[PDB]
RNA sequence: CCGAUAACGAACGAGACUCUGGCAUGCUAACUAGUUACGCGACCCCCGAGCGGUCGGCGUCCCCCAACUUCUUAGAGGGACAAGUGGCGUUCAGCCACCCGAGAUUGAGCAAUAACAGGUCUGUGAUGCCCUUAGAUGUCCGGGGCUGCACGCGCGCUACACUGACUGGCUCAGCGUGUGCCUACCCUACGCCGGCAGGCGCGGGUAACCCGUUGAACCCCAUUCGUGAUGGGGAUCGGGGAUUGCAAUUAUUCCCCAUGAACGAGGAAUUCCCAGUAAGUGCGGGUCAUAAGCUUGCGUUGAUUAAGUCCCUGCCCUUUGUACACACCGCC
């Protein structure tokens, strides 16, 4: 616990992780994905809204201080 | 001295222009409502003026 | 089922009207809009490039809500908190020239006119513009 | 579009004489240069016509040099006369904006002119005391002990 | 006219102000003048907070002196003249009158 | 309107005039037992009444002193000529006037009477003129550096609450 | 069918904020300061605004037209004054124009949910004292 | 707490009960009205305190004797 | 039926412990559309017992100075946290909150004035109102401490605090503090 | 207060009292407050709504050309009393809870016998004695100083951050002031110029008549930032531009562009506080030609804990001891 130095732009090893497992667990928020994939958080918001527009992730809240998403239903 | 310096100071403002209307003091002046009375002279004459302590 | 401006979310209404003003391009925009700050108490210039269109929509909406407003009224409306550094905060007005330029652009759009007294009110042209924009944004909100 | 990092992405730049971190935004990244702050960075980017939402690291060489020449020549680029640091110079009278170690050497020049002419501000700077007339009785003790 | 008079009563003590208004309405009603009801203007409270001490030493106690000014409006609107009908004003100390015409 | 001053300043100024007139009359007619001043103000003229113990003294030979005071109060306050009238009225039950008894006590002590004698005489006069109670304090130095205060009471005497304002006369 | 003079006017207040609900005969429509109940800011506490109609029922409100003017306090006080005026307006309207059986069978629901819809909050403020910053807090004192 | 009565109300309550027992009754508002004319009480706030203690004492009297 | 925040029915939530049954206020009588009401709950003793516990939570979550009156902000924080826990666990947020209060409330404590050995001399068992008070306090303080210097927001930190407390997993601040306090009472029995 | 009872009956202080807040769809009223109703408009309407909706648009004391006081104002009257019920209590004084109720403890002001060698002679044409009184310790004028800085302490303000900062939009107050005897100095609308600070004309207001429907802040809703002394913090310092004043240097104040310091919740200790309270948060008055990080008030948002105890710190009462009585700062 000294510094985080989270990445500010995506790469090949993390973009595929975002596309493969982010729309698979129930609680997906920018903070959660940031602390899960070591992304900064501006990227978290941008990429989450990109997946939301692409349709793999469903928004629920849409609030300024906190925006909440979820994985799609199965079966 | 003579006429041209005895009261030549510009005194159109500041503490020095205003004075107590009672005791000619320049400190604690109450200029609200045109009182121009001292902080202490007002406590002396408030009953005569009409200011009553209600609360 | 007519729609007046007061029957819809004003936050989205002002945005839709700003888009309308942007798309119908005749509103005069001063060459320094990209440089000045909107208010004395503002540390940065606004992020949005079309802040002039946004502000024009906002002041038209406010003139609809209540007339007779001038530059002194507009600057009071758009004033806000000043932090004053280590000093405790106070209240500050906006930019008089910004408000006056916006209102001059509005009367150049010919939807704002001088009152019989001081200040300005809205022309029927501006009234019909605002209320039709309100109707379309209400339709968008409904569906 | 928030895709992967561009190939021509530099983690750290080197503009003028001091490096700047490109990982942050461009406007808040060029503020690391002395002499240019948030307002100047934003106005020169408005005059340079570059996507404000993009990071400084993904800037290309022509855009970077365009921003450099914008911020170096503001008088010829519509920038108002009241926005620069050295407006109406006490030395040559030309309005200018200083954005380098030139800022440091102009500061020492303006300090040493007062010191040479034995002005009160110069003496106070020489002694290391406060110069804007505030009370030194109970504050500023950290810089002394 | 045809004349209409506005008389304003101003004082410090409500008892005498109410007396000097009520007798005016009561007197004019017998003389059959159309009297609009006595309008009560909001009272003006002059508040002065001053240190009790005359020196400065103490527990920082303050005196809240209050001076209240009460104001009443009475309108007499008769079809005929009014000055000749009303020549007495029946004042008591403390209360001050001010005549005004409806033109003002 | 423009020439007229606001009501707040007007009432403050009227109170100021009352205070200054009362203080001047106190200093001038103190040796005649000046009790107080009552001022009836009309928009046309000003009527002032000096409530005193000795009218025959406050008005001089042929009313010289009272007309002299009328001229004085014209000149100081800028009253137009013939717009102010000074009347002198004898105070009823002077034994119940706090200011008058304090003045008589001052006169006695200046004469050099023992404070116990003078204060007890004042107590007796007040109670004889009829009061629920009274209380006098003489504080200061007589013949010695150390100051002493002597207090003389009798009857009922209330101190607290609203009723003291219109039940107790103080001087 | 066109019976006039069927309207009441009821106020409700909280913390120097007064709202006047003008309950008039007509089709169901509730507006505050010329705007519908929705889109009134803050959007939080919208349920607090709506609680009268949510509890007592839309059908009862269908026979009245509500216009409320409120000109005091701050935002939350405006909200509470508005909801109190709305809740008292139709119960007074019912008391005046229909039987009080309806009035009691609505006011018991309101009173068991929350007493503040029909009873104003009696607390306003407290004066500041000259020994401290607030009404009761005193300035910090030092001994050495 | 802090509802203990004072001599000023108790003396008056005893006296008016003794004087006007026949006129007075065990109803608070009736007592606060009869007091308005059987005594010149300067204050309403003290008048109704006296009336309350009067009702208490008369409710006691109906059962058993007291010091009054 | 009440529809707190338009949803999250109250009638399915049970308080399983009688020791806390008559102090938790999620029943139908105390059920309310919003966690906000100027109900004068501190007017007298035990008045807060009938105060709704979600209201108590949103009143305790406004602390540490910078935000003491911001009830609207605290209400929206409670809203977001409840939504998060509903989509994360799969049961009613009210039931989650009730179980969290039950597991957070320290069943005992210790208090004297004398020369304490480790923390405090005499063990003691706490009142149910103290259980609710200390549970709400511990949960709020845990969420506040969790969301101080990290990217994770207040709503998420409150959410995981309640989620961990509702089951008991040794990582919740409230559960850890309860464990420590029960241990010191056990040692100073 | 009740009771015991060589006491009985009282008085001051407490209470009572005055002011303030909370309720009166009850009274008196209001073109300097308005509200409904109605009439002209202006717009959305046209599907047609049509007693449709919005209007702080204009009006109906333009006195012949509506009523009414609910909202507002301010007067008189009311109302709350431990009054009703249950429980406890000598079944007394009273206490606890509940019902009906707006309210079942709203805040202040006033405030005893006395004491403090407490503070003020720098409030005074309050004042004894002493000092000085023409090279003045009088009085005036010019400049400086009251700010001066190795350091210690007190009241404070701003922060340490994402419960955030920035940007924009939406949206709500109440106290209260406002043109001057002397006295020179008012609050400001509206239009125009400038980016801002500001400047220039044209009014209104001596005031519920104008500022003003005080478009306050916090907050609410959207944007960006993303745990990084970092887009937190704005200290220090450079340059420039305005305002008041006779005069701005030792920077008066304000504005603009630059550097960006500690500070990552603070040791021992210690302060304040029980409901619209603490606290967050702005706005008035006083000071004022220019001036608020102060103070005095006001409003907004709005809690946690407690309905107890003498543990700590104090104070009071009783008993007790006393060689004290100028009273322990004593006597010796
Ligand atoms: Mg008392
Ligand atoms: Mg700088």
């Amino acid at each position: 616990r000294d510094k985080l130095n989270n990445l500010v732009l995506f790469d090949k090893a993390t973009y595929d992780k975002l596309c493969k497992e982010v729309p698979n667990y129930k609680l997906i928020t920018p903070a959660v994905v940031s602390e899960r994939l070591k992304i900064r958080g501006s990227l978290a918001r941008a990429a989450l809204q990109e997946l939301l527009s692409k349709g793999l992730i469903k928004l629920v809240s849409k609030h300024r201080a906190q925006v909440i998403y979820t994985r799609n239903t199965k079966g | 001295g003579h006429q041209q310096l005895y009261w030549s100071h510009p005194r159109k403002f500041g503490q020095g222009s205003r004075s107590c209307r009672v005791c000619s003091n320049r400190h604690g002046l109450i200029r609200k409502y045109g009182l121009n009375m001292c902080r202490q002279c007002f406590r002396q004459y408030a009953k005569d003026i009409g200011f009553i302590k209600l609360d | 089922p007519g729609v007046t401006v007061k029957d819809v979310n004003q936050q989205e209404f002002v945005r839709a009207l700003a888009a309308f003003l942007k798309k119908s391009g005749k509103l005069k925009v001063p060459e320094w809009v990209d440089t000045v700050k909107l208010a004395k108490h503002k540390e940065l210039a606004p992020y949005d490039e079309n802040w002039f269109y946004t502000r024009a929509a906002s002041t038209a909406r406010h003139l609809y809500l209540r007339g007779g407003a001038g530059v002194g009224s507009m600057t009071k409306i758009y004033g806000g908190r000043q932090r004053n550094g280590v000093m405790p905060s106070h209240f500050s007005r906006g930019s008089k020239s910004v408000a006056r330029r916006v209102l001059q652009a509005l009367e150049g759009l010919k939807m704002v006119e001088k009152d019989q007294d001081g200040g300005r009110k809205l022309t029927p042209q501006g009234q019909r513009d605002l209320d039709r924009i309100a109707g379309q944004v209400a339709a968008a909100n409904k569906k | 579009m928030s895709l992967v990092i561009p190939e021509k992405f530099q983690h750290i730049l080197r503009v003028l004489n001091t490096n700047i971190d490109g990982r942050r935004k461009i406007a808040f990244a060029i503020t690391a240069i002395k002499g240019v702050g948030r307002r100047y960075a934003h106005v020169v980017l408005r005059k340079a016509d570059i996507d404000l939402t993009k990071r400084a690291g993904e800037l290309t060489e022509d855009e970077v040099e365009r921003v450099i020449t914008i911020m170096q020549n503001p008088r010829q680029y519509k920038i108002p006369d009241w926005f620069l640091n050295r407006q109406k110079d006490v030395k040559d009278g030309k309005y200018s904006q200083v954005l380098a170690n030139g800022l440091d050497n102009k500061l020492r020049e303006d300090l040493e002119r007062l010191k040479k002419i034995r002005a009160h501000r110069g003496l106070r700077h020489f002694w290391g005391l406060r110069v804007r007339g505030q009370h030194t009785k109970t504050t500023g003790r950290r810089g002394r002990t | 006219a045809i004349h209409r008079i506005r008389i304003t009563l101003t004082s410090r003590n409500v008892k005498s102000l109410e007396k000097v208004c009520a007798d005016l309405i009561r007197g004019a009603k017998e003389k059959n003048l159309k009297v609009k009801g006595p309008v009560r203007m909001p009272t003006k409270t002059l508040r002065i907070t001053t240190r009790k001490t005359p020196c400065g030493e103490g527990s920082k106690t303050w005196d809240r002196f209050q001076m209240r000014i009460h104001k009443r409006l009475i309108d007499l609107h008769s079809p005929s003249e009014i000055v000749k009908q009303i020549t007495s004003i029946s004042i008591e100390p403390g209360v001050e009158v001010e005549v005004t015409i409806a033109d003002a | 309107m423009a020439v007229q001053i606001s009501k707040k300043r007007k009432f403050v100024a009227d109170g100021i005039f009352k205070a200054e007139l009362n203080e001047f009359l106190t200093r001038e007619l103190a040796e005649d037992g000046y009790s107080g001043v009552e001022v009836r103000v009309t928009p046309t003229r000003t009527e002032i009444i000096i409530l005193a113990t000795r009218t025959q003294n406050v008005l001089g030979e042929k009313g010289r002193r009272i007309r002299e005071l009328t001229a004085v109060v014209q000149k100081r306050f800028g009253f137009p000529e013939g717009s102010v009238e000074l009347y002198a009225e004898k105070v009823a039950t002077r034994g119940l006037c706090a200011i008058a008894q304090a003045e008589s006590l001052r006169y006695k002590l200046l004469g050099g009477l023992a404070v116990r004698r003078a204060c007890y005489g004042v107590l007796r006069f007040i109670m004889e003129s009829g009061a629920k109670g009274c209380e006098v304090v003489v504080s200061g130095k007589l013949r010695g550096q150390r100051a002493k205060s002597m207090k003389f009471v009798d009857g009922l005497m209330i101190h607290s609450g609203d009723p003291v304002n219109y039940y107790v006369d103080t001087a | 069918s066109k019976g006039p003079l069927q309207s009441v006017q009821v106020f409700g207040r909280k913390k120097t904020a007064t709202a006047v609900a003008h309950c008039k005969r007509g089709n169901g429509l509730i507006k505050v300061n010329g705007r519908p109940l929705e889109m009134i800011e803050p959007r939080t506490l919208q349920y607090k605004l709506l609680e009268p109609v949510l509890l007592l029922g839309k059908e009862r409100f269908a026979g009245v037209d509500i216009r409320v003017r409120v000109k005091g306090g701050g935002h939350v006080a405006q909200i509470y004054a508005i909801r109190q005026s709305i809740s008292k307006a139709l119960v007074a309207y019912y008391q005046k124009y229909v039987d009080e059986a309806s009035k009691k069978e609505i006011k018991d629901i309101l009173i068991q949910y929350d007493r503040t819809l029909l009873v104003a909050d009696p607390r306003r403020c407290e004066s500041k004292k000259f020994g401290g910053p607030g009404a009761r807090a005193r300035y910090q004192k030092s001994y050495r | 707490m802090g509802r203990v009565r004072t001599k000023t109300v108790k003396k008056a309550a005893r006296v008016i009960i003794e004087k006007y027992y026949t006129r007075l009754g065990n109803d608070f508002h009736t007592n606060k009205r009869v007091c308005e004319e059987i005594a010149i009480i300067p204050s309403k706030k003290l008048r109704n305190k006296i009336a309350g203690y009067v009702t208490h004492l008369m409710k006691r009297i109906q059962r058993g004797p007291v010091r009054g | 039926d009440i529809k707190l925040f338009g949803k999250w029915s109250t009638d399915d939530v049970q308080i399983n412990d009688i020791s806390l049954q008559d102090y938790i206020a999620v029943k139908e009588k105390y059920a309310k559309y919003l966690p906000h009401s100027a109900g004068r709950y501190a007017a007298k003793r035990f008045r807060k017992a009938q105060c709704p516990i979600v209201e108590r939570l949103t009143n305790s979550m406004m602390m540490h100075g910078r935000n003491n009156g911001k009830k609207l902000m605290t209400v929206r924080i409670v809203k977001h946290a409840f939504e998060i826990i509903h989509l994360l666990t799969g049961e009613n947020p009210l039931q989650v909150l009730v179980n969290a209060i039950i597991n957070s409330g320290p069943r005992e404590d210790s208090t004297r004035i004398g020369r304490a050995g480790t923390v405090r001399r005499q063990a003691v068992d706490v009142s149910p109102l103290r259980r609710v008070n200390q549970a709400i306090w511990l949960l709020c303080t845990g969420a506040r401490e969790a969301a101080f210097r990290n990217i994770k927001t207040i709503a998420e930190c409150l959410a995981d605090e309640l989620i961990n407390a509702a089951k008991g997993s040794s990582n919740s601040y409230a559960i850890k503090k309860k464990d420590e306090l029960e241990r010191v009472a056990k040692s100073n029995r």
